[PDB]
């Protein structure tokens, strides 16, 4: 296979195929992090939708001026 | 055409509210369900004769004796997605139902039209809700007869000279 | 011999609870009149 | 088999019967009472057939505002005096 | 044109479903 | 300021973590009481 | 409890007509009270 | 160069062919009359 | 050999010929920038901003480039209807140049990285087989967008460092490229507060910056590794997929409904504000003010603003075109010349009468004429020989004040039907139908097509990726199953646990 | 009305256009035309289709 | 490894009656719910206040007529939770205001994704290939395009369909007097592919049971299969020189035939998914303009199509004051358009 200048610079950014930590990892902090991210979306979706109702929040057009 | 042809006889028949012709819908919604079904079940169990640089279609040589797909496995995933006796063991006995089923729902639909072409006519309920002082409570089957009026006045515009349009 | 309480049964009582609840009010409902 | 008691055996054992001549009229009847009582109007807000209009109105209660709906349905039944 | 075309496209598939049936690749017992 | 669809809003998101809440521990504690058979 | 006592082909008759009469039932009350037309 | 080793040869059997011209001839039937509008 | 849907299969464990590959979708995309810029340019008229606004025209990457603070030429228009500006090199000519200069440095690149495919940096050095180490890549990608998405709020966006981008006032009568600031508030994911957008980049920018950092410098645990085979690339192919069905379903919905990002100057009004008379509602708000302060009807509604009247005009409602009527709005209503003026229809008795206005659904719409009351006064009759409430009969009449009819009544039957028939759609204008051919025939905007095509592309692509993830996670099957499957795997009971062996 | 592609049509609007109902069910073959031009005006096309169709 | 999470998967996928799954967490008191918001909804619900209906056996509606029926159109696309500001908690109002219908939908829809996921699931378990969910991936398509999507691009949920019987049927002539729905060559497509799929169910249903090897003595062939068999139980050899004989081409490679009729109902649901989604923009297969053109300076000229527009324009005129009460339509009776007499 053909070694290049640049090449030879990436390479330690692809010399790690396969690499896991072990086990469950990070999974129970990610999952919070879903939660959270799913708790947001449903925000901003219920805000858009007038399901949700904030002061100073006026979804219209007429937002400001 | 086809489309006048059904859009008058939705006017004149009520066809949409002609049990036939729901049974012909059953019919051909369930051949397409099953059809769908069938093959992806059936594509679902191919046996592993081919390799991923090649089409599946190829490990199936025209008129070998040898099933090509293994039914008991097909059999162990659709009567787990359901439940067991829900599913078919037998490739004969479900090949049967998918000729009997679209089959006789068709029966059903040519069946429909064949006797609304004598009249006898959808379901009309037609002011069937009426409250305690006499109003009329409409349902879902009196905008249904809206639209149906709709079609009724429009269709052939010039060529009814008296008020009902009695064939 | 064979458990009583199993997912099979909560399943069936989840449904068959209710449509016979159900099958009584319409009945009921088919004397009502205006 | 799944290892659960077989429909057949459990439907044609005396046990179930005793248990379901009680328990499958006792739902029906429940059903019917839930009915005849009137219970079933009050609880899902389905008129009666004296309650869809008033003695002289043939104006549909349409709710016509999203946030006051409920006070607009609130209005509208009280206008059945 | 529009006639020309609907035509045009029409006979093209008569024409394949006589290549279709006459001319298929021959199916083969192995 | 805490509307009423604000108000709204977390009983909405209370009621869900009750609902799975509930249902996780109840499915945890069945299969902790009814474990496979293995070996 | 022992499985086979009440004969299989009583309960589908007995459970048959039973829908028989509640469906019967249901095609009553379209001809009467709500739903009539009358 | 030294040649590619992920090269593959591609196919189209007969039956292949001739289903694909009926698909895009019956398409082209279909939406036509959309396209002359 | 490969079946035809399969050919690009062979990139799969090339890695630089999938780049090359890349590069040659990138370079035609660029180019399709491009090159759709360029016929815009040539077919774009910018003399009336006012009545034949971009959206009027088909314009489509146009309202984009405008979006994000290109809004001249280098031939000294702007968009905003200003003369001799000196919008420097980022014209919309240059921009397309830009694009096309772009398209072509990734042709050649696309082309050195297909014929130079094998480079030892995609080769894991443990086996020598070809290799990505794609958590990683999806860290330092996650980064870069990450710093992007920032760099981008923060400079561009606030005018920091950069023109800012569209907003306006909220009729969309004023609009320009503005600077601003984000909104740090509850208010920020209001749809319509653009300093949300702002916000939005800067901080889910500083999010990407972490989570990246975090993706680098963290392997995945082997349970996810495993769970979703991030060894095989066509998981990452399935997931991105899933992501940008999702992304373009939210576009298509921004778009749909309206928001700081799709502003009516640019994409034009929504069916909504047709919908809820909003125009409507504001004009009258406006004459009313004018009336109050004494002036006369004439003087009150010559005041209102042409192109606010030609956002009350349902020719302008995106939900009234047709699949097959393709091409600008001009193409359908005509180039749309100047307002008429407020017709106002009156009886013989002199009472008041308001034309019933055609809702969206209807292809075509009855002409219906009520008191304010909303009781029937006068109607053009289908069957004449009943009619009670012909205009003939009530002696309907209409005049016009401000506009180009301003000052002016009819009285002629005729007339005043055919007045009736335009006031249907709301202010009537005056067309050119000539220029274009104009057929008559109402077709939607760039808002429309734009909802329509990403709504359509974004549910197929819910399909992609149903059927990668099947691949990604039926890897092992999909040449077909087991040919020494045993039937006990599948029999009921055998095992307590489903397809597990060892419980028997 | 026009039902073919000379006539105007294209091919989703364009029909074999049934038969008169002047004629009713009379059987209307070519022979009892007093022309071809007078067979088409009046819709013989449909009923020589639809029964050798039928027949076929 | 054998924490909580591997015991719980243990229990879950235990080989039982009904299979139950990671799936079934999500699927089944989705599919619950909605099937029982429906029941629940048609047995004792009005629509009175959004619609100005009838639509439970309460009120007297048969399994015709019932539906739970779209909120009104002043709810806009409320989500219309139980406890958002409209209903604000009170259950009564909530069906009263057509929370139901909301509730149907979107636990609809979280149920048909839990059903493809346990028929991911249950496939990997079983170590078949995942088409069954692959197929099903159309009848999302069309409950997502028509259920969601086509009511988010119009004005509110109340033009999206009802779910009843009468309610859908009221549903179709909608589409065609206003979208001409059958007009759209992806509506068209749709049809293909379910008419075809009939087609393909009933015909190859109907060639294997005429081409069954006699592997047994009794004149009932359904016991002369075992499913365990290696051998096909019908002749691919006879069943294709006879379409070959009698139609002119044949299947020889059941693998395709079975792909084709996976292929077939599959695309055309999607094709029609993709039209639906056009009329969520009222983007119609409506016109043809060159049609239009000539008829409008020629009125000798006549095709069944302008027939139909004359059809669409009644539907539109004569169903629109009573289905869309939100526009207080008052249609005087000179206006209503009627050809002579009727
Ligand atoms: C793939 C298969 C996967 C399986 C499917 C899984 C199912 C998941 C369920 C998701 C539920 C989403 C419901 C969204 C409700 C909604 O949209 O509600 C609509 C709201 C906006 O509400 C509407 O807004 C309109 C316009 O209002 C605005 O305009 C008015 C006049 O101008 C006023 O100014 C008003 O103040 C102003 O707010 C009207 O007011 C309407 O009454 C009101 O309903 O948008 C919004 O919530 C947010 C819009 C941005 C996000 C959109 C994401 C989802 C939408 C994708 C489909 C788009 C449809 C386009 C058609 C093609
Ligand atoms: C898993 C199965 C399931 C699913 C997917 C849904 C999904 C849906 N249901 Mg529900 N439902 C279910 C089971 C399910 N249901 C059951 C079993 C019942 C019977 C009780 C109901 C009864 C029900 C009703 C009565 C209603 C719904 C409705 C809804 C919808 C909105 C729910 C919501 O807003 O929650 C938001 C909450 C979450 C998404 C949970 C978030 C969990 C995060 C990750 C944890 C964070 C919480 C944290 C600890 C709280 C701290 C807050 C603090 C700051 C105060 C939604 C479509 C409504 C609807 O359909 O109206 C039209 C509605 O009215 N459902
Ligand atoms: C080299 C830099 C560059 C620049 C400065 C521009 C600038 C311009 N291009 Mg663009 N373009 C570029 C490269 C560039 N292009 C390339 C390489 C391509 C080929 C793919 C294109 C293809 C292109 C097209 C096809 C078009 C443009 C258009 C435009 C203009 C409007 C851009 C806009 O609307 O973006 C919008 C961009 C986004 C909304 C980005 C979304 C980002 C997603 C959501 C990221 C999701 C992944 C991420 C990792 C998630 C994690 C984030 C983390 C921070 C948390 C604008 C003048 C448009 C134009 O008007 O044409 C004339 C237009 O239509 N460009
Ligand atoms: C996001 C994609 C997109 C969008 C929203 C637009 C939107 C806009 N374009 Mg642009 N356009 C695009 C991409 C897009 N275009 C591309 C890629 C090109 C290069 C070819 C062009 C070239 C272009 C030109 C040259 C012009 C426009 C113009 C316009 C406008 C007129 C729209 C039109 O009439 O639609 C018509 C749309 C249709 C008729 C729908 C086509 C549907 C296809 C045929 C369906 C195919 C079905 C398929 C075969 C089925 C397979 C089945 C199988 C799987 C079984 C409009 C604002 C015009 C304009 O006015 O600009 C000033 C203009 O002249 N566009
Ligand atoms: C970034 C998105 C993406 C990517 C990278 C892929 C990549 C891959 N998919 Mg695809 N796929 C996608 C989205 C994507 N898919 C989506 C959204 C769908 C649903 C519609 C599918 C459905 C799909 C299927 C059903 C299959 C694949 C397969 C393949 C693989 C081989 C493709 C090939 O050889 O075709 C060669 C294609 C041609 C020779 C001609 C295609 C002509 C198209 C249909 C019409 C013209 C397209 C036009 C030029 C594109 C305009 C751009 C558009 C975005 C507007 C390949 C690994 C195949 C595979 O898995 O094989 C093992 C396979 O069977 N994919
Ligand atoms: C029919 C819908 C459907 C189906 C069958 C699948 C199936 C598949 N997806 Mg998923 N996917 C979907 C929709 C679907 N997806 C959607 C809409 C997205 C959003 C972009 C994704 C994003 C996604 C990703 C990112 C990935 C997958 C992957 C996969 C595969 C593994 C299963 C899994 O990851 O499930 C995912 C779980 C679900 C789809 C269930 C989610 C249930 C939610 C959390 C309930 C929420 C309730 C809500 C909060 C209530 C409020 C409602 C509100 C309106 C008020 C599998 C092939 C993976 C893969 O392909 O591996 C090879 C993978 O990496 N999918
Ligand atoms: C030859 C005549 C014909 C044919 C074959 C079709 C067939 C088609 N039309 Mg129809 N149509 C016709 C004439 C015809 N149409 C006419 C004349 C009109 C008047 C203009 C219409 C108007 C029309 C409309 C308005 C619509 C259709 C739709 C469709 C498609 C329905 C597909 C379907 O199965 O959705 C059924 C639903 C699904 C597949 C969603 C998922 C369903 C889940 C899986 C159900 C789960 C049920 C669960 C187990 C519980 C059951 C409980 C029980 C008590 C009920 C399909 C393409 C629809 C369509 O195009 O959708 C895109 C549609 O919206 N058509
Ligand atoms: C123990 C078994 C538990 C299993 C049940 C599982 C739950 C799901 C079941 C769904 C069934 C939905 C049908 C409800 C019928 C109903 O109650 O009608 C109830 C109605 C009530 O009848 C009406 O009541 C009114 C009273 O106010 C008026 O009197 C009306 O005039 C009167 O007609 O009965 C009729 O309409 C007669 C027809 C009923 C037969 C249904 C037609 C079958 C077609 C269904 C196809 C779907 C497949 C289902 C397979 C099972
Ligand atoms: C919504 C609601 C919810 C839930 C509820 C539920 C869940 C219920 C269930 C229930 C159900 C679950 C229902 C029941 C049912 C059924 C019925 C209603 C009846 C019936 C039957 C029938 C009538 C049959 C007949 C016929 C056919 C169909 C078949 C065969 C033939 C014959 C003729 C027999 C809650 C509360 C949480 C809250 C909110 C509200
Ligand atoms: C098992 C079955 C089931 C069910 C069924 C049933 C439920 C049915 C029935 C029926 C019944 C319920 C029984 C019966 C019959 C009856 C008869 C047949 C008798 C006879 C009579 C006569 C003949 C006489 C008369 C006389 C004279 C004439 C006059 C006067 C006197 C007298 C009356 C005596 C099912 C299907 C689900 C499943 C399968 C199986
Ligand atoms: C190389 C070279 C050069 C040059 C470059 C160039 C010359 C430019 C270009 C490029 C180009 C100028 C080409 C392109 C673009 C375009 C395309 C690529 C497009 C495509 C289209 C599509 C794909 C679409 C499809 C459609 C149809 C058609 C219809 C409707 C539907 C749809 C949308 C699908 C330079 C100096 C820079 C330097 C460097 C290198
Ligand atoms: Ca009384
Ligand atoms: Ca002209
Ligand atoms: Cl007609
Ligand atoms: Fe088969
Ligand atoms: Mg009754």
């Amino acid at each position: 296979a053909r070694r290049t200048w640049l090449g030879d610079i990436l390479r330690p950014l692809n010399s790690e195929y396969g690499k896991v930590a072990p086990g469950w990892g990070t999974t129970p902090l990610m999952a919070v992090f879903m939660g959270l991210f799913l708790v947001f979306l449903l925000i901003i979706l219920e805000i858009y939708n007038s399901t949700l109702i904030l002061d100073g929040v006026n979804v219209s057009w007429k937002a400001l001026g | 055409g086809t489309f006048n042809f059904m859009i008058v006889f939705q006017a004149e028949h009520n066809i949409l509210m002609h049990p036939f012709h729901q049974l012909g819908v059953a019919g051909v919604f369930g051949g397409a369900l099953f059809c769908a079904m069938h093959g992806s079940l059936v594509t679902s169990s191919l046996i592993r004769e081919t390799t991923e640089t090649e089409s599946a279609n190829y490990g199936y040589k025209f008129g070998q004796e040898e099933e090509t797909y293994n039914i008991v496995a097909a059999h162990g995933y659709f009567g787990r997605l359901i439940f067991q006796y829900a599913s078919f063991n037998n490739s004969r006995s479900l090949h049967f139902f998918l000729a009997a089923w679209p089959v006789v729902g068709v029966w059903f639909a040519a069946l429909g039209i064949s006797t609304m072409a004598f009249n006898l006519n959808g379901f009309n309920f037609n002011h069937s809700v009426i409250d305690a002082k006499g109003n009329v409570i409409n349902t879902w089957a009196d905008i249904i007869n809206r639209a149906n009026l709709g079609m009724e006045v429009m269709h052939e515009r010039n060529a009814h000279n008296f008020p009902l349009d009695l064939a | 011999s064979y458990p009583i309480f199993t997912v099979r049964w909560v399943a069936v009582h989840t449904l068959a609870v209710p449509t016979i609840f159900f099958l009584g009010a319409i009945a009921a409902m088919q004397f009502i009149q205006r | 088999t799944t290892g659960e008691r077989p429909f057949s055996d459990i439907i044609t054992s005396v046990r179930y019967w005793v248990i379901h001549s009680i328990t499958i009229p006792a739902l029906f009847i429940a059903g019917w009472l839930f009915v005849s009582t009137g219970l079933a109007y009050d609880v899902f807000g389905t008129p009666r057939p004296d309650s869809y209009y008033a003695q002289e109105q043939r104006s549909i209660p349409l709710v016509t505002d999203r946030f006051e709906a409920k006070q607009q349905v609130e209005t509208f039944l009280e206008q059945l005096k | 044109m529009e006639t020309i075309t609907y035509v045009f496209i029409f006979a093209c598939i008569i024409a394949l479903f006589f290549f279709a049936i006459f001319f298929r690749e021959p199916p083969r017992i192995t | 300021t805490i509307t009423p669809s604000l108000k709204g809003f977390f009983i909405g998101l209370l009621s869900g973590a009750v609902v799975l809440g509930l249902t996780f521990a109840v499915l945890i504690a069945i299969s902790q009481i009814d474990k496979v058979q293995r070996s | 409890s022992e499985g086979g006592r009440i004969p299989l082909w009583i309960v589908a008759t007995v459970a048959g007509m039973g829908v028989i009469v509640i469906v019967g039932l249901f095609f009553y009350g379209a001809y009467a009270g709500l739903g009539s037309s009358l | 160069m030294e040649p590619n080793p992920n090269r593959q040869p591609v196919e189209l059997n007969r039956t292949s062919l001739y289903l694909g011209l009926l698909l895009i001839l019956v398409l082209a039937l279909l939406f036509s009359s959309y396209f002359f509008n | 050999g490969l079946p035809w849907y399969r050919v690009h299969t062979v990139l799969i464990n090339d890695p630089g010929r999938l780049i090359a590959a890349h590069l040659m979708h990138t370079a035609l995309v660029a180019g399709w920038a491009g090159s759709m810029a360029l016929y815009e340019l040539a077919t774009f008229d910018p003399s009336d901003p006012v009545l034949n606004p971009m959206w009027r025209q088909g314009m489509f990457v146009l309202p984009f480039m405008a979006r994000l603070g290109v809004t001249g030429s280098w031939s000294g228009w702007s968009i905003t209807g200003e003369t001799g500006i000196d919008p420097g090199f980022w014209s919309f000519e240059g921009v397309a140049l830009a694009h096309i200069v772009l398209s072509g440095l990734l042709f050649l690149a696309a082309c050195w990285h297909w014929v130079y495919w094998d480079l030892e940096l995609f080769r894991d050095p443990r086996t020598g087989e070809p290799a990505l180490d794609l958590p990683k890549m999806f860290g330092i990608h996650l980064f870069l967008a990450g710093l992007l998405c920032f760099g981008f709020g923060a400079f561009h966006l606030t005018g920091l460092f950069g023109p800012g981008m569209w907003v306006s006032d909220p009729y969309g009568l004023t609009g320009s490229v503005q600077p601003v600031a984000p909104e740090w508030g509850p208010d920020g994911f209001n749809p319509y507060n653009p300093g949300g957008v702002v916000a939005h980049h800067i901080a889910a920018g500083i999010v990407g910056i972490i989570a990246g950092l975090f993706h680098i410098l963290v392997r995945p645990p082997q349970r996810l590794y495993k769970a979703l085979r991030m060894g095989n690339i066509e998981t990452v192919l399935s997931s991105s997929i899933a992501a940008v069905f999702f992304a373009a379903f939210v576009v298509a919905g921004t778009m749909w409904y309206g928001s700081a990002t799709t502003p009516i100057e640019l994409f034009g009004p929504t069916r909504y504000q047709w919908d809820s008379s909003y125009f409507q509602q504001e004009i009258n708000r406006r004459v009313q003010a004018s009336l109050a302060s004494g002036a006369t009807l004439e003087e009150a509604w010559s005041a209102i603003p042409e192109k606010l009247a030609f956002y009350d005009y349902i020719g302008n409602n995106p939900a009234k075109g047709g699949l097959f009527r393709t091409g600008p709005m001009n193409k359908g209503d005509g180039i749309a010349q100047a307002w008429k003026g407020h017709a106002v229809f009156r009886n013989k008795e002199g009472e008041e009468l308001f034309v019933r206005r055609m809702p969206a659904f209807f292809e075509s719409f009855p002409v219906i004429l009520t008191d304010k009351n909303g009781v029937v006064k006068a109607d053009i009759p289908f069957r004449r020989a009943e009619s009670k409430y012909s205009f003939e009969q009530q002696g309907v009449t209409v005049s016009f004040y401000g506009g180009e009819l301003n000052g002016q009544t009819f009285t002629d039957p005729p007339t005043v039907k055919s007045y009736a028939r335009k006031a249907i759609f709301g202010e009537i204008f005056e067309f050119d139908t000539e220029t274009l051919n104009s057929d008559g025939i109402f077709r939607t905007s760039p808002r429309g097509w734009f909802t329509f095509a990403h709504a359509v592309f974004a549910l197929l692509f819910f399909f992609g990726h149903i059927w990668h993830g099947a691949r990604t996670l039926f890897r092992d099957v999909f040449s077909g199953i087991d040919p020494e499957l045993s039937p006990e795997q599948v029999e009921w009971g055998f095992y307590q646990k489903v397809g597990d062996v060892t419980t028997r | 009305v026009s039902g073919s592609l000379l006539y105007g049509n294209n091919i989703i609007t364009g029909a074999v256009v049934p038969s008169s109902n002047a004629i009713g069910l009379h059987f209307y073959p070519i022979w009892e035309a007093a022309s071809l031009d007078e067979w088409l005006y009046n819709g013989g096309p449909y009923q020589l289709i639809i029964f050798h169709f039928l027949l076929g | 490894e054998r924490g909580w999470f591997d015991i719980l998967d243990d229990w879950l996928k235990r080989d039982r009656f009904v299979f139950v799954g990671w799936s079934g967490i999500l699927l089944f008191p989705c599919a619950y719910l909605a099937l029982g918001g429906w029941l629940t909804g048609t047995t004792f619900v009005t629509s009175w206040y959004t619609h100005g209906l009838a639509s439970s056996y309460l009120e007297g509606c048969n399994f015709l007529t019932v539906a739970v029926s779209t909120p009104a159109n002043s709810m806009g696309h409320s989500l219309l939770l139980l406890w958002g500001p409209e209903a604000q908690g009170d259950f009564t109002r909530w069906c009263q205001l057509g929370g139901l219908w909301t509730f149907i939908a979107l636990h609809g829809a979280f149920g048909l994704i839990g059903f493809m996921l346990r028929q991911f699931e249950i496939a990997r378990l079983v170590g078949v290939r995942p088409y069954n969910a692959i197929a099903f991936s159309a009848p999302i398509a069309v409950f997502v395009s028509v259920f969601l999507i086509y009511p988010l691009g119009q004005s509110s949920w109340f033009f999206a369909p009802s779910f009843g019987v009468a309610a859908i049927f009221r549903f179709l002539l909608f589409f065609q007097g206003f979208h001409n729905w059958t007009l759209n060559p992806f509506h068209m497509m749709g049809v293909a592919g379910v008419l075809g799929g009939a087609l393909l169910c009933a015909i190859h249903g109907a060639t294997v049971e005429n081409t069954l090897f006699q592997d047994g003595e009794g004149a009932s062939t359904f016991r002369a299969f075992n499913p365990t068999q290696a051998e096909e139980t019908y002749s691919m050899v006879t069943a294709n020189r006879f379409w070959s004989q009698i139609f002119g081409i044949a299947f020889s490679n059941k693998r395709w035939l079975h792909f084709f009729m996976l292929f077939v109902p599959v695309t055309g649901l999607w094709m029609s998914a993709i039209g639906v989604v056009g009329l969520a923009l009222n983007l119609r297969s409506y016109d043809f303009i060159s049609q239009e053109i000539r008829a409008a300076e020629d009125p000798e000229f006549e095709t069944f199509y302008t027939k139909n527009l004359l059809l669409n324009e009644g539907i539109r005129a004569w169903m629109a004051p009573q289905d869309q009460p939100h526009e207080n339509f008052v249609f005087p009776e000179e206006v209503l358009p009627r050809g002579n007499a009727l």
